[PDB]
């Protein structure tokens, strides 16, 4: 076993699949001599070359509609954006060039690609830096949505979404980037694969299933421990896939527990928690239920950039212990 | 009673933008190749007018672009690549779906919305789909990056082919064409950029946009004339010297109206008529008698695309994702379960 | 004294007055002008205001969309319209990054009075890159202000109400909706006719089961609840309306006496207008006076297909409202 | 002396057949002024770059030493009722639309005594006809063609300076908002802030069919002409004009440039010069311990400002049960 941080984790995954295919390739804003605008693609400019690893001009709309465009024509692309904030200005070419080609097409068409870079809440960068697109992007068909959590996690699916045949979206998050954790000799294997649409139960419990999905999955196994020196045995869910999201495991996990609460690090309204939600609401799981689901989300505003404000525009430990309180009466 | 195997004929200068030497000003056009350019005009003539009239009857849905009076642009432009090259546009894809290989059959049957459609119905007149022809797109502009992707495919793989990336000229205003210019002319990608002008913009001269990336202006309703430019662009991105801009100058037939004036003086099919004519390469009762096979096989596709029938429902799931395993979609309420199948 | 009116009708009637009421207010888009819109919705505009205030744009969405919200920060009230939703894809960051959190990040020093207007969601063989519905999109984010109009009421009144406001406001209207003619009562057609933001309309009393729906579905809803009448089921149809901030009161009120919800919708069913519908009714007060769960009625998941027999059954229709609300029932 | 004639740098030209002139007069008056707001602005971003190293400044903290020629040039050729709007390397220009030293570092340490009370940090602050900074690159582009419709739209002779980095260059949305200012005439000045991934570095060319000059932003003598020229410019009609502007201590410094040629012509003394280094420097120490001991905006408040002229609501905060009251 040894000490893996998630940066390093995906740039296992992503080295990997370089030297399998020589169709992958990577492209965006300082991926190459910069060694990566969060050093996530370091050392594989040196390794692989101007062919393989692409520094782009500050142009999102343009080179992602490049990279769906090589993925046409045969090569597998991965395309970074710095931040997903600035995906929206190629939104367009992810939705309507790359997911819905494929149905259009009548199954003539595929187009393999990866759009990957952090996601969501950082540290002072305030609100135009801030924004997280779980929602968006797991609204739409033709995409698959995936939200890493640990180094495991990160490896994991960033080779299953390189070998997927269909564009797949990785929100990373930069403050687990530089986290470590133990990285068992199975995750160390070139064929190390983790299935997109399953998720994963990171602690086992039998009071309250508490679900989630990137960074904030870490703040539920630290209210799950505090909770477990009071009796509560939480079982904590780690989504991984956000579209297609595994609601059989979630369902599996209430019809046990007889409660459920999402935690989400997004905006609340039409949010990931509010899928969760009314699955369970039209699901075989909602006769299993003793109280009523609630969700625990991000702060309804765009992210204010002073310390004390942004620490209660994202769910604390403390806003997780306090919503399962709620949900068991105690 | 004898016919010449070949003929030279001048062809109209191209106005040149960053090049001294631009496509020669003759050209020789042999009678068998004379003949495969006008039944291919003649038959993207007849679709689009039989494509109308189905359009006119409600029959065909949604959108429906005619490129009709751009003959010489999708055929002009096959005859200046090979097979092998690849070619991306907008919305008015129908000609140049047929020229890439498709069957008339197939794309009318594709406008009807119909199981025997090139997209099984699935996409209509603005996604149809072939072997390195990436389709029309309904997003205006959103090609042009496309193409740019598929140059550079093409360039990743080293086999000197080359992509056409076409634009009409309202679309010549999307900023993600100028992202496109500045990311092929630094990666010097084999991108021809081809602007479609129809005859908004601070500037008309489509060929000189590019700025850094040289231009040329080609008549487009002179199909010898776009075949040399073709010729001349398609070797300019071989050699390595990176991407190139082309304008074809076109018309669309689709009182004051009246406009004839472009049907008498420079229609593309009877300009090449009145070419191969006087030089003895062809008779008027030769192109007569393929106006009229051409027309039969419209009239017989038309009938294929009237009389077939519907997708089946049970296939309205189906394609979603490539190399998938099946699953199940969600319909207009969570008892509607389609099964998806790639 | 009341008149048949088109929603295209009353939304021109809405821009026209506002216009003659504000100079600050202009309205900008493709063929918005010389063509007299693209669906005919601001015909007779130009004739009557000129090149300043009714303005031609190329064909450069993200462009003139910031364009609009520059105009809104400089003091003006502008109308940027999309010609459909779909390509404001293309200008999606202008509405998010530069209109909606600049007030918030101003510390309240600098307002986007902006509207957002166009047709959205599904229309007649348009094929997936023409279909798409945004409603849960722009309805997801703080700053903004969403809105769905149905009939010829709801569009007049609304789009007054988006040009009055100090803020983004979003109108997602609809094309098929455009040449649907409605009874115009005389308070509609006075130039001080408003609908608030943020307020629901039940368009149908009933104590069976409460329906909740925007823009044209909510029509197949009343057409629904007129076939279950005639069965002794007494359906409250509820037109939302506004899609951020949705008038959950009025549900929670509905729902207390009903004890049942279907809510029905155009677009996707993941993490769509439904699901906050439906998640909110759990977390709010009505949950316990619920006797079944509710279930949510939606477009297929799937782009939208072209074949007609194939489009046809991507949106919710009438027999589609009515069996959910038969499961919901039991009956 | 009471004036002085200076050389600068002759502009190269694109679709003008002259230019902005090759000798400008500069007065006692105004050399001092120019001299204490760009020294104001070195001083400032320093003691920025010292709180951000000492991350009392978080997330992001791009400084502008080394433009002073700039900010403080364009503020010499425009009016206070002109308009103005950049990207994320705004504190020079703050200051220059008239924020004080101490508002811009209190928002940037995130204290309620910032201009935007916290809540915006470096790349979102405001100002009177400062449309701010913006943190996407370009989309300020055609926000700063909005501003100058308006000011067609208002009709009263005012322009508006648009502004973006030589990185940002290659957005597509300023090529569209290039077409369309050009088209309608648009008083609107394209500025390319060029320091040393483009296939043209000709940067005042870009624009094609709007024409362009490309400007020594290490003069500010030499940006202060070429503002006025593109002002005028703009101001009678002939719609917008782009503008490069280019910004190796021991000899192009812009504070020592302009320090060098008022002591060599008598305009000022080494003494004085001096004492305003002393004075300015004192007001940034002054600053800096307020931005450091003003405490951090109220938890009440996060909510505030999110609709304006709206009447108070309440927004959800990390669960249902947390209620922030929003006030307009
Ligand atoms: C990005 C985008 N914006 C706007 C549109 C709407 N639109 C589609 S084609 C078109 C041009 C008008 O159609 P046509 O009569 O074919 O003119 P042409 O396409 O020849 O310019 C417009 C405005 C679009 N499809 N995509
Ligand atoms: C549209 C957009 N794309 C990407 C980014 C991410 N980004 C921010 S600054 C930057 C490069 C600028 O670095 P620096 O040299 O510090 O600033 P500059 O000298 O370029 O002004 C990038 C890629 C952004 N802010 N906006």
């Amino acid at each position: 076993s040894l000490q893996v941080t998630v940066r390093d984790a995906i740039n296992q995954g992503m080295d990997e699949e370089l030297e399998r295919d020589e169709k992958v390739f990577l492209l965006g804003e300082e991926v190459a001599q910069y060694d990566g605008a969060y050093k996530v693609s370091r050392g594989l400019w040196k390794k692989y070359g101007d062919k393989r690893i692409i520094d782009t001009p500050i142009s999102e709309m343009g080179f992602a509609g490049i990279a769906v465009g090589a993925a046409m024509a045969g090569l597998r692309p991965i395309c970074e954006f710095m931040t997903f904030n600035f995906s929206m200005q190629a939104i367009d070419q992810v939705i309507n060039s790359a997911a819905k080609t494929y149905y259009m097409s009548g199954g003539l068409q595929p187009v393999p690609i990866v759009f990957r870079g952090p996601n969501g809440a950082s540290a002072g960068v305030a609100a135009q830096h801030s924004q997280c697109f779980a929602a968006w992007y797991g609204h739409c068909p033709g995409l698959k949505v995936v939200s890493p959590w640990n180094s495991e996690d990160a490896k994991g699916l960033i080779k299953s979404a390189i070998r997927d045949n269909n564009p797949v979206v990785v929100l990373e998050n930069e403050l687990m980037y530089g986290v470590p954790f133990e990285f068992p000799p199975e995750a160390q294997s070139k064929d190390f694969l983790i299935p997109i649409g399953k998720a994963k139960i990171e602690r086992q419990g039998t009071h309250i299933t508490v679900v989630s999905h990137s960074r904030p999955v870490g703040h539920c196994l630290e209210a799950a421990a505090v909770l477990s020196k009071e009796g509560v045995e939480c079982e904590v869910i780690n989504m991984r896939t956000i579209r297609p999201m595994d609601m059989e495991t979630i369902e599996a996990s209430v019809m046990k527990t007889n409660h459920l609460v999402t935690v989400e690090g997004g905006w609340p309204q039409f949010g990931v928690g509010a899928e969760i939600c009314a699955r369970i609401m039209e699901g075989p799981a909602f006769n299993f239920l003793d109280a009523p689901a609630v969700r625990v989300t991000g702060a309804d505003v765009p992210m204010p950039y002073a310390k004390i404000l942004e620490d209660n525009s994202i769910p604390q430990v403390k806003d997780i212990i306090f919503a399962i309180k709620k949900t068991l009466n105690i | 009673g004898s016919f010449a195997n070949d003929a030279t004929f001048e062809i109209k200068k191209c106005d040149l933008h960053r090049l001294e030497e631009g496509p020669p000003v003759t050209t020789v056009l042999t009678r068998e190749d004379g003949l495969k350019y006008y039944r291919m005009m003649q038959t993207v003539r007849r679709m689009e007018l039989k494509a109308d009239q189905l359009y006119k009857q409600k029959i065909i849905r949604g959108f429906c672009h005619l490129c009709d009076g751009q003959e010489a642009c999708c055929v002009g432009l096959e005859a200046g690549i090979n097979p092998t090259d690849h070619l991306i546009t907008a919305y008015r894809a129908h000609g140049f779906t047929f020229t890439r290989g498709l069957s008339v059959r197939e794309i009318l049957a594709e406008l009807t919305g119909r199981k025997g459609g090139c997209a099984k119905g699935k996409g209509g007149s603005m996604h149809m789909y072939a072997k390195n022809f990436y389709g029309g797109n309904g997003i205006m502009g959103a090609q042009v990056p496309l193409g740019a992707g598929i140059a550079l495919a093409c360039k990743y793989n080293g086999k000197d082919e080359v992509c056409l990336t076409l634009y009409g000229d309202g679309a010549a205003n999307q900023g993600q064409i100028f992202e496109a210019y500045n990311m092929a002319a630094l990666w010097k990608l084999p991108c021809i950029f081809i602007c479609e002008n129809n005859r908004a913009a601070a500037s008309t001269d489509y060929y000189k946009r590019g700025d850094f990336i040289p231009g040329l202006r080609v008549d487009g309703m002179d199909i010898l004339c776009v075949r040399e430019a073709t010729r001349f662009a398609a070797a300019y991105c071989r050699s390595g010297k990176g991407p190139i801009l082309m304008e074809l100058q076109t018309y669309r037939y689709h009182t004051r109206e009246e406009i004839q004036e472009v049907r008498s003086k420079s229609d593309p099919i009877m300009l090449l008529k009145d070419r191969m004519v006087n030089s003895n390469l062809a008779s008027v009762e030769e192109l007569k008698e393929i106006d009229v096979e051409v027309r039969k096989e419209i009239e017989d596709a038309a009938q294929f695309a009237t009389a077939d029938p519907e997708p089946p429902l049970e296939e309205l799931g189906y394609h979603i994702y490539s190399s998938d395993p099946p699953f199940e979609v969600r319909g207009a309420n969570q008892w509607i379960k389609f099964k998806s199948v790639s």
